[PDB]
């Protein structure tokens, strides 16, 4: 099984504050929680700048 | 001439045998289910 998703869904800041930024790491530890899998991750660059 | 039957001691026995088996057959299974709940609880359980 494969879960795929995007990191322009997670540069979301407003007021100097990244809303986004635990919401990922939320899904990394929902990741880890549905073993074995694969997670695609793509344009990394949006929050690797 | 010789009448016969086909229920030489043999099949008997192995009929007494089967019987047996069946006998043990519901306690052994009621022993590997504990012992697969209890495998698959803790001494296996999923890695995160």
């Amino acid at each position: 099984k494969i879960i795929t998703d995007n990191a322009q869904r997670y540069a979301l800041v407003n007021r100097g504050f990244a809303i986004g930024i635990k919401l990922l790491r939320e899904v990394f530890d929902a990741i880890a929680l549905n073993t074995p899998c694969i997670f695609l991750l793509e344009d990394i660059h949006a929050i690797g700048e | 001439v010789v009448v016969d039957t086909g229920v030489t001691e043999d099949d008997r026995l192995r009929a007494s045998l089967l019987v047996q088996m069946l006998r043990y057959t519901v306690p052994f299974m009621v022993i590997s289910g504990l012992f697969w709940m209890i495998h698959t609880w803790i001494l296996d359980p999923l890695p995160n």
